[PDB]
RNA sequence: UACAACAUGUU
RNA sequence: GAAGCUGGUCAAACUUGGUCAUUUAGAGGAAGUAAAAGUCGUAACAAGGUUUCCGUAGGUGAACCUGCGGAAGGAUCAU
RNA sequence: AGGAUAGUGGCCUACCAUGGUUUCAACGGGUAACGGGGAAUAAGGGUUCGAUUCCGGAGAGGGAGCCUGAGAAACGGCUACCACAUCCAAGGAAGGCAGCAGGCGCGCAAAUUACCCAAUCCCGACACGGGGAGGUAGUGACAAUAAAUAACGAUACAGGUUGUAAUUGGAAUGAGUACAAUGUAAAUACCUUAACGAGGAACAAUUGGAGGGCAAGUCUGGUGCCAGCAGCCGCGGUAAUUCCAGCUCCAAAAGCGUAUAUUAAAGUUGUUGCAGUUAAAAAGCUCGUAGUUGAACCUUGGGCUUGGCUGGCCGGUCCUGGACCCAGCCGAGCCUUUCCUUCUGGCCAGGACUUUUACUUUGAAAAAAUUAGAGUGUUCAAAGCAGGCCUUUGCUCGAAUAUAUUAGCAUGGAAUAAUAGAAUAGGACGUUAUGGUUCUAUUUUGUUGGUUUCUAGGACCAUCGUAAUGAUUAAUAGGGACGGUCGGGGGUAUCAGUAUUCAGUUGUCAGAGGUGAAAUUCUUGGAUUUACUGAAGACUAACUACUGCGAAAGCAUUUACCAAGGACGUUUUCAUUAAUCAAGAACGAAAGUUAGGGGAUCGAAGAUGAUCAGAUACCGUCGUAGUCUUAACCAUAAACUAUGCCGACUAGGGAUCGGUUGUUGUUCUUUUAUUGACGCAAUCGGCACCUUACGAGAAAUCAAAGUCUUUGGGUUCUGGGGGGAGUAUGGUCGCAAGGCUGAAACUUAAAGGAAUUGACGGAAG
RNA sequence: GGGUAAACGGCGGGAGUAACUAUGACUCUCUUAAGGUAGCCAAAUGCCUCGUCAUCUAAUUAGUGACGCGCAUGAAUGGAU
RNA sequence: GAUAAGGGAAGUCGGCAAAAUAGAUCCGUAACUUCGGGAUAAGGAUUGGCUCUAAGGAUCGGUAACGAUCAACUUAGAACUGGUACGGACAAGGGGAAUCUGACUGUCUAAUUAAAACAUAGCAUUG
């Protein structure tokens, strides 16, 4: 019984069928395609950085009720567009048009998280300088 | 088609033990099969078995005590190093100071410990606590 | 069970525990030797020439009361079968088959039992040649089916 | 015989 | 015994054609997904008001309808 | 065979042969691949990382070709071309930082164009010179070790003997600075240290949190589904413990948070060890090669002697051990028909022999570093391999020890699983059985080179001499035969049957049809309705069921023929021929396709009447394909038992179909047999059903979905949250319709299963 | 009075309507024998017209690919391949 | 009827006209397809003379697998050789990517139109 052959010479049978259906799991289907290096859009990088292109808001779903503000990115890498949500009260206004800024992860490896649609990504910098640092007034806006 | 006897042994054994009879049948019978019960009636698990001539197989009855919590076979009958019979005791008997790992070896088929006293190893063939 | 089906009888004879011929049975060796031969020689397949000595001379199993079984007798007196009779049977049902099937061509059923028959065949063909009992290169076709069983 | 649908979000 | 010469040998490089791998632009077309309160109907869930579903073939703004053969996961374990 | 090389070799040449690798995965493609020593995690088994301190390889912008030399196809050597790049008086000339430092670029991502040969060590003609090798400092929150930011009194308090309070003092000191020496090649720093060096001891600790997971507020103000928070569940709509702040509190602290990859948690990759009736998942069904796996059986029992270890009567106790005894374990030798190669020296040292393997034991050997681990007051620790003493002309322990082992080489065992043997005997032993030949040969007439068989030894060829002369059961595995049957199994002809439609003849007159109710329609040219005859195609009612057969799809009138099949019965036969199966094949409802033939009836599409808000729907009337058949395609269904196949075992009962075996108060032949039906007990096979819950399960339920953490009989296929999607693409099959194979981006917190309570139903009572 | 389109032939207008706008799946009404279906297209068939967009070129009333309320495409007056 | 430096369709309504290709042997050959084709696709190499060598037979005569006698031009290879020539004259396809259109072979306006026209097989209708 149980399905799979229990013959002491049937070794190579047992280690193709485990071969066969690991490429069920996502995490190493993922990291043998090579799918970071080939379709993400940081390229498998942890933060990539890049030119603003616009501000937009984002209307939070439901439940909720709530306009989210992010900026359209254009990376510099691999001139890719992303959408980044600029996270804290206020700090939209610290970044604009043609500014420079820094992306991180948003935290669930490639998903979007809370109730924000579409946005996988953060900005932790602009203009050389983190926005923790600009929202607390811990340094200043260079120009 | 049937491909181990000593597992149809060893179950037949097992399912009568469980239900309680005092007595099992069991078909056909091999020297294997006479080893290896020979192995359990010398620790006790079973009583006299008896073993009946057809002219074409044999038949076994036994009988059981009820003393007898599990028997059954490994199959495959892996290779077990000398030094390897450690993990085997360690995942297939309930404790470290009864029950048996049986090894058939170029020395005859023994338990562990007999292995262990003489030193000898070989190919594991089942177990009985 | 069936080897080409699902049925799982068990209707076969059985074999007496003893070893010896009955007390009651007094027939020499030489003579169902003889008989054997005579039986053989007349034109019948081993299987046959067991039933009749069963039937109508007292002769349960010929091993018995010769020592030896009643294929190995024939070989040992140049009546051993060219075919043996297991794939002679076939080769005749299975020839049997297709000319019946030459007639019926819509007959779907007998293609299928055909393709049975056929594979039954080749497993005993294949056994026969790894026992050196047929020629390494003997092969089963269609063509010159009928002259093995002609 | 006939009978369609009931805005969003909770506590 | 220098330049140089003859014939070979290894063979860079270029030109043309083939071939394999990876990336990539595009009028237009056809999808998918996401997004508090837009429109049309009401197909499913109760016999959901024509029981539902599967395969196949037509038809139709849309859900869908109809033919043929299946299934009960039926609304019948039963005369 | 040659040439070439330092040398072997298709390394190259000439001639010749047709070989070499491959589903036990060759060849090709990808690698965001230099390999290993090693690293992280770590019950075990595993998973992942290793450009990088050591070892091996390769390269010096890209190729190629060379000189010199022992050694290079060298690049801080040459030659050429390509690409880069430099100077110029325009003729020409000079290049190679993947060496150190430094610059530009690239990017999320990485330090000084510093000092020096003092140490390690290398090179040279060399004790002397050189070395960006190397060492020293600079930068340096990669990682790691230790470790401040305060300590103690008295007054007033207070508590129930000090656990707790503000304001009252005196000390303590290292951060920092700096003589000095030390450290060093010279410095810098450490370490020692003179003088300095603390009350807000401002010489002032931060980073994240305070609804739950998860430790710590319903305190205050602001905002009012906005702004924002929130990994997840969620918070926010005018009393927010969740946002922005203040206070307070919590966690870790010279560190804390974030992002990405990865490991454990994950028994969510499962060999150990998952799941597939309904949650994802058994191929529609059979055949079948590779693969995996495969019934039992061949030296088993007995006796004597004897070595070593454990506990006990002797006790002998100083944890030590003693004749012998009670036991137990592990060894060795002979005998039992006795396996162990055979002969020569005479328990080693020689010739002639040797069926192959897997498996398991034991050894040699196996770079350091790293791992584990013994020693050792680096002030502790990380570390390092040092160090310690009687005090100097010195002495002294050390720098352990394990792990390595798949493969290879040695080596005991002979169970388990294989492998070969004597069957048309071409079979084993004859050593001292005889002969014929022939070969190799010592001893020889030893004075040098000759003979041939008695001769020594192989080696052939016969005759004869011994032997117990030589063949395992036939498996409640399989295959085959034989006997009587049993089937709506298949195929081909053949016989029916009513019904429907359409007719032609007969007769009467106002309607007929259809529905919940109508209308389209047909009707005095008589529609509908009645009787007779006839013509067409289908279909096979009633019998007909928890019944049969078939691999499945399916299969139902009579009869005959054809070949096929399960089960049963058998004291017939072969002897492992078997199970499951990638690849590869047969069949495969309905619908659909092509061409003929038929086209009664129903009837997709279409036309049309109603209902309706609208219905190009349900309902009514027609009606084209189709429905049927022949010859070919198509290959899909809720092709379902949503339950792979083979095998074994586990609990009770009553029926039923087929076969066989024993048997009556019954019906039928005849009232009587070798009648048939029926009735009563046993069995083998089936289709099923009932009760219980052994046991299983999330439950529904299950005699299998049981014998599964007490996890292992054999084997094939499938699934890994929901979607995107059975989509795109390539391939392939098809006339087409389509079938088979079959991704990814992207998106998302549930989707889903079974059951409970309630509510609801154009559901029942 | 009935049948017949692989006979000749034919195969429509006007209003409103979606939470930016625009468009109009949707609705109403007039009317026909039927209101152009499947396809195809500035085509040897499109006036406006050298239509608009893309491609081809240094530059294209040419070519090709698209789009389609198409003066006046379209199914054996055979449609599309 | 010829040739022409450099350019190479800028000429022209338009490559009209002309040029270029061309035999044979070997190599290599895409989309698409009614599976028959497309195809000489595309696109490469070779070719003289001379002196040789090898292979491919017939009839006689007895392991005759041989000896003797006779005989036709095909094919293949080698050496040598030249102002690199050599299908040396002659003879002799240019090719590719598409659109429109008629399926194809075929036929007609003798004396201005050869076509997309006519015919055709196939399909359908009528008596
Ligand atoms: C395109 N996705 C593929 C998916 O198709 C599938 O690939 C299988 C592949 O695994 C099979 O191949 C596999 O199984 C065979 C076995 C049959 O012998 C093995 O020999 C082989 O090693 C093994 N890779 C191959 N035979 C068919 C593909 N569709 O699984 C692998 C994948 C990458 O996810
Ligand atoms: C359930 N079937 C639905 C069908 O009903 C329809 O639903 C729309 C829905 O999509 C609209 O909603 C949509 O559009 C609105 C907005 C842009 O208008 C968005 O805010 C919203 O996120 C989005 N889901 C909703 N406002 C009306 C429904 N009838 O949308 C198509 C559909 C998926 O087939
Ligand atoms: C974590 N704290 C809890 C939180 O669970 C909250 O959740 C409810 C939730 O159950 C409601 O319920 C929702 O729950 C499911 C699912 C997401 O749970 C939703 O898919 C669905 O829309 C709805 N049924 C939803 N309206 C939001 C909160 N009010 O219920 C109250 C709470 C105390 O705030």
């Amino acid at each position: 019984g149980k399905g799979k052959p229990r013959g002491l010479n049937s070794a190579r049978k047992l280690r193709v069928h485990r071969r066969n259906n690991r490429w069920a799991d996502q995490a190493y289907k993922a990291r043998l395609l090579g799918t970071a290096f080939k379709s993400s859009p940081f390229g498998g990088s942890s933060h990539a950085k890049g030119i603003v292109l616009e501000k937009i808001g984002i209307e939070s779903k439901q439940p909720n009720s709530a306009i989210r503000k992010c900026v359209r990115v254009q990376l510099i890498k691999n001139g890719k567009k992303v959408t980044a949500f600029v996270p804290n009260d206020g700090c939209l206004n610290f970044v604009d048009e043609n500014d420079e800024v820094l992306l991180a992860g948003f935290g669930r490896r490639g998903k979007a998280k809370g109730d924000i649609p579409g946005v996988r990504f953060k900005v932790v910098k602009v203009s050389g300088v983190s926005l923790l640092a600009l929202w607390k007034e811990k340094k200043e806006k260079p120009r | 088609t049937r491909t181990s006897v000593l597992a149809d042994a060893l179950n037949a054994i097992n399912n009568a033990e469980k239900t309680g009879k005092r007595q099992v049948l069991i078909r056909p019978s091999s020297k294997v099969i006479i080893k290896f019960l020979t192995v359990m009636q010398k620790h006790g698990y079973i009583g006299e078995f008896e073993y009946i001539d057809d002219h074409r197989s044999g038949k076994i009855v036994v009988q059981l005590n009820g003393r007898l919590n599990k028997c059954g076979v490994i199959q495959p009958r892996f290779n077990v190093k000398i030094n390897d019979i450690e993990r085997w005791t360690d995942n297939l008997l309930p404790a470290r100071q009864f029950g048996y790992v049986i090894l058939t070896t170029s020395a005859g088929i023994m338990d562990h410990e007999e292995a262990r006293r003489k030193h000898v190893s070989g190919k594991i063939l089942g177990f009985v606590y | 069970g069936r080897m080409h089906s699902s049925g799982k009888g068990i209707s076969s004879s059985a074999l007496p525990y003893s070893r010896n011929a009955p007390s009651w049975f007094k027939l020499s060796s030489d003579d169902v030797v003889e008989q054997i031969i005579k039986y053989a020689r007349k034109g019948l397949t081993p299987s046959q020439i067991g039933v009749i000595l069963r039937d109508a001379h007292g002769v349960s199993q010929a091993k018995v009361v010769t020592g030896n079984k009643i294929l190995r007798i024939l070989k040992s007196n140049g009546l051993a079968p060219e075919i043996p009779e297991d794939l002679y049977y076939l080769i005749k049902k299975a020839v049997s088959v297709r000319k019946h099937l030459e007639k019926n061509r819509k007959d779907k059923d007998s293609k299928f039992r055909l393709i049975l028959i056929e594979s039954r065949i080749h497993r005993l063909a294949r056994y026969y040649r790894t026992v050196a009992v047929l020629p390494p290169n003997w092969k089963y076709e269609s063509a010159t089916a009928s002259a093995l069983v002609a």
